[PDB]
């Protein structure tokens, strides 16, 4: 009968040094790794949006209670977690007229009706931000529920609310050239034809489709739904409120301020423990399901030093999909030149190359792509790949009674494939990860040769390292979590010649 | 001498700020006394205390609130005190601290009322930004700030109330390891006499097509009502390998690898399944990459067996049990199982819509426990079970494989202590989870 080992919960820095698990008691008693002295709030939104942001923002700085403190962390308030102050009345509008959103919103097919609306808030940001000599960390992005209702994919605006008429069908529309008449007066209806095609191109996705389009000016931003922001107000015919954060109202407070305070500028927190010069890898595909050509993919690959602030490289889209075996591998060309980006970014951060790199994803590496990388790999440079997924296969039950097995055990198959039960219970929480009994995840070394138990204390650490959540971990390594957030976000725009940039460019 | 700060905390009430103030202090270098950093098995409690004012406390500290007020304990606490306060003649000795907009001045004890407070309402910050000031303004003896105290008195005080334990347990799993095997792996060179069209898939016995050959458990004789024109064959063309050569990994060959018949073996065990299926009686359920098989309603003594219910109630639809399979040979032979919740309208029919099923089984989901689902994954196996023991699945017209209905159980290093009832506030939170689910809003639950 084979046996489960326990690996030790990771350890997480604050400032003071004081080292915790959990970062959410680990920011109130010590507060932030690094710190900044103020978060200068940009937002843009309508009136009504603008004072809910400072209704929210007034409220966090007294401290806040969830129902089950225990199970979750009080938050005692912004000041007192962070020491800098988020002032709501230190705050810069670019508004955003309700009667300009009732002319672009209500366009026949949400292409058009997202890619318009998305410009306005954009046109705003930029503008301000190029024009304004004052800088401002981070802007707020107030989105009405009827824009995020009426802007995602799927959304069908009823036609007795169309105002404006769309001028072509969706099918059509990617393939439209735009060419010119000898006769101008036609050429007028012409263009604008090929104005409403072009939103085609673009994703349909509000938030997406303004991250993306945003990536090249660098702006950070933070997007929150009116209705998260004041869930009370928004409410059923019943008059019950739509969504409820009664119970975990803290808890919403406390992300957001998170969120908020790294997209500022200050990571919160960084691993206790980690080896020198090792870099994690993380790859990601989105299949471009548009080309005619049915194997197009994006390919994209996320890198994390022991921080997870993170990094983005924006890979070269090609056919990296095999409908076939359902996965996505690597051309050799394009993988010589994703690990330059990387290593090259790398020896810029550190001054040398990392003596360590590991590569993660969900699908075996061929062969082939594989050696693809030893040709810029440097010889001093142990080089492995890890594939890491979420088995549905296996499953661990308990002899009695109704909570799981503990999260941090582990089942290691062999010496070089092992199970990890990143779900599960926490001690330390007095109650669970997720309501169904947890799944573990499959560790295997597909490629190149490490030690599989340290990797699996690799891994349970990159769990630690989400910024944009604030909890006690998650259930992916940092590496992947996000990985089809990424992806939507390469997709969304029409030119990847972004060069690399910041993580917290992306959330 | 005397350089301690004493805090009255109400219990448990205000057992929150009470709990992250002190620590604040501590960190910098200011040694402090409170209940909630003791836990207290001493029979005396007040002489314990009220001693420890009078002896080293270099300020005292009170928490203005419904239960501040009300609860007896801390008004013996401040009296003392109070009467603590004529001995050093000094008022700024004693500081309050309110923190409730609710608790009201009526409500406030005199010996409060005109006591001169420090406001937390407002901020934490802010509040405890006045006091050090105050602590400033009477040089209160306090050495150089040491945080890395602090957390070695949280992972003490509270880290261990809740910890991992050092107790050994072992768990059931959804392994179910295979108890018998035939005893050989028949190959056959049917050649001409398998077209190359042939679907082996549609065989009516576990086979699987072959670079030359066709593989099987069963014997060359087995497959002639819908493929004729065998009866030709001379069975000593078949190629025959051991069971547990291929197990043991013992096994490769020029022409084969033991990598390779253990990855056949599997497929067969898969089909063999499907196949056994059919026979016993439950309907069925296509997974896009498999089936999965499940209970009709009414075919058990009220929906039960063994006591444990399998079909039952949900809203205006009936939910039913259902599991799929696969086996593994690496590192051992066993059937995996995996559980999956199927509904139906009528109780005996399928819902067409994707979405509507899947919606519909996390509902359900989030209401069940770990030893439900046990109870319910190790019921729909005994049930199963020709007998209590395994289960047949045939794989030739004599030659079969065997399979456990008890589980492979595993070993467990550490362990935790039991709370109880939690989850269901947790669970009908998880209700309340179908909201915040949102791409375009930029967060990620629990
Ligand atoms: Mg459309």
């Amino acid at each position: 009968m084979k046996e489960l080992i326990y690996i030790e919960e990771p350890s997480i820095l604050f400032a003071h040094g004081q080292k915790c698990t959990d970062p959410r008691d680990g920011l109130a008693l010590f507060g932030p790794l690094n710190q900044i002295y103020g978060i200068k709030s940009g937002v843009v939104g309508t009136q009504k949006g603008l004072q809910i942001f400072k209704s929210y923002l007034d409220k966090i700085q007294k401290p806040i209670y969830n129902h089950n403190n225990i199970t979750r962390p009080m938050f005692p308030g912004f000041e007192a977690v962070f020491g800098c102050k988020w002032e709501s009345q230190n705050i810069v509008f670019k508004e955003i007229t309700d009667e300009e959103i009732r002319r672009y919103l209500f366009n026949a097919s949400t292409h058009k009706r997202t890619y318009d609306l998305v410009t306005l808030f954009n046109d705003k940001i930029i503008t301000a931000n190029k024009n304004d000599e004052e800088r401002v960390d981070v802007w707020f992005v107030i989105v009405p529920e009827e824009i995020y209702k009426y802007c995602r994919p799927n959304s069908v605006l009823p036609n007795e609310l169309v105002q404006t008429k769309s001028l072509i069908s969706k099918s059509k529309a990617k393939s439209f050239r735009y060419t010119p008449t000898l006769f101008e007066e036609f050429n007028k209806k012409l263009k604008e034809v090929e104005k409403e095609a072009k939103t085609y191109n673009y994703d349909a996705q509000f938030h997406d489709q303004l991250k993306a389009r945003l990536l090249e000016h660098t702006i950070p931003t933070q997007i929150l739904r009116e209705s998260t922001l004041a869930w009370r107000d928004f409410k059923n015919t019943f008059g019950a409120p739509i969504r409820d954060f009664s119970k975990i109202e803290g808890h919403l407070a406390w992300t957001i301020s998170t969120a908020a305070y790294y997209k500022a500028g200050g990571k919160p927190w960084k691993l206790g423990d980690i080896r020198p010069g090792v870099c994690y890898l993380g790859l990601v595909y989105k299949k471009i399901e548009k080309s005619k050509n049915p194997q197009n993919a994006c390919c994209a690959a996320q890198m994390f030093l022991d921080n997870g602030d993170g990094t983005v490289f924006k890979g070269e889209v090609g056919p990296w999909y095999n409908p076939e075996k359902g996965e996505y591998h690597l051309k050799p060309k394009e993988a010589k030149a994703l690990l330059t980006q990387a290593l090259e970014s790398y020896k810029e951060q550190n001054k040398s190359y990392p003596k360590e790199v590991f590569i993660h994803a969900r699908t075996r590496f061929n062969d082939e792509e594989w050696n693809a990388f030893n040709e810029v790999t440097p010889k001093n440079t142990n080089l492995v790949g890890v594939t890491i997924t979420k088995s549905k296969p296996l499953k661990l039950y308990k002899t009695e009674g109704a909570f799981p097995i503990m999260r941090g055990n582990a089942y290691i198959v062999d010496e070089k494939k092992a199970f990890l039960w990143t779900l599960g219970f926490v001690p330390k929480l007095q109650s669970t990860l997720s309501m169904e009994v947890p799944n573990p995840i499959f560790i295997e070394i597909n490629k190149g040769e490490a030690e599989i138990q340290q990797v699996l204390k690799d891994i349970l650490a990159l769990t630690k390292l989400n910024y944009n959540a604030c909890i006690y971990a998650d259930g992916e390594p940092v590496t992947l979590r996000f990985a089809n957030k990424i992806g939507e976000i390469l997709t969304a725009s029409t030119e990847i010649k972004t060069p690399p940039l910041a993580f917290k460019y992306y959330i | 001498m005397r350089n301690k700060i004493f805090i009255s905390h109400a219990t448990p009430e205000d057992d929150d700020f009470t709990r992250w103030l002190s620590l604040k202090l501590i960190g910098l270098g200011y040694e402090v006394w409170c209940d909630i950093l003791f836990l207290d098995k001493g029979v005396d409690f007040w002489s314990t205390i009220e001693k420890e004012i009078r002896e080293n406390t270099c300020k005292f500290l009170i928490v203005s609130s419904t239960a501040g007020n009300k609860r007896e304990g801390v008004l013996k606490e401040l009296a003392v005190a109070t009467k603590v306060k004529k001995h050093l003649q000094d008022d700024m000795f004693i500081i309050p601290l309110a923190i409730d907009e609710n608790l009201s001045y009526d409500d406030i004890n005199i010996e409060i009322v005109r006591l001169n407070a420090i406001d937390f309402k407002k901020s934490w910050a802010k509040g405890l930004q006045d006091l050090l000031d105050a602590f400033e303004k009477q040089n209160v003896p306090k050495k150089p700030p040491d945080h890395s105290k602090s957390n070695l008195l949280y992972q003490q005080i509270f880290l261990h109330d809740k910890q991992a334990i050092e107790k050994e347990e072992t768990y059931d799993s959804n392994w179910f390891p295979i108890i018998s095997f035939p005893n050989e792996l028949r190959f056959h060179r049917y050649d001409w006499r398998l077209p190359k069209q042939f679907d082996v898939r549609t065989l009516a016995f576990p086979a699987i097509r072959y670079k030359e050959y066709l593989c099987t458990f069963a014997w060359e004789y087995d497959f002639i009502h819908q493929l004729p024109k065998t009866e030709t064959y001379n069975g000593q063309e078949s190629i025959r390998i051991s069971t547990s050569d291929i197990l043991s990994g013992r096994y490769d060959t020029d022409f084969i690898r033991n990598y390779e018949c253990q990855r056949l073996i599997v497929q067969l065990i898969n089909k063999a399944f499907e196949l056994r299926m059919k026979d016993k009686n439950v309907r069925e359920y296509q997974m896009s990459k498999t089936f999965a098989y499940w209970i009709e309603k009414g075919k058990l003594e009220k929906d039960k067996f063994e006591k444990i219910k399998l079909v039952g109630k949900q809203k205006n639809k009936y939910w039913h049990f259902g599991i799929s399979a696969a086996g593994k040979l690496y590192p051992s032979p066993v059937l995996m199982v995996s559980s999956h919740i199927i509904f139906t309208m009528d109780g005996i029919n399928l819902i067409k819509s994707k979405s509507i099923q899947h919606s519909s089984r996390r509902k359900q989901g989030k209401n069940w426990w770990n030893d439900k689902w046990r109870e319910k994954l190790l019921a729909f196996i005994r049930f199963l079970s020709d007998d209590q023991n395994a289960i047949y699945l045939n794989v030739g017209s004599e030659e079969k494989i065997l399979i456990s209905n008890k589980p492979l159980k595993f070993f467990g290093k550490m362990s935790y202590v039991t709370p109880s009832e939690v989850t269901l506030e947790e669970e009908s939170v998880l209700a309340d989870i179908n909201n915040f689910e949102e791409d375009t809003e930029d967060l990620d639950e629990l």
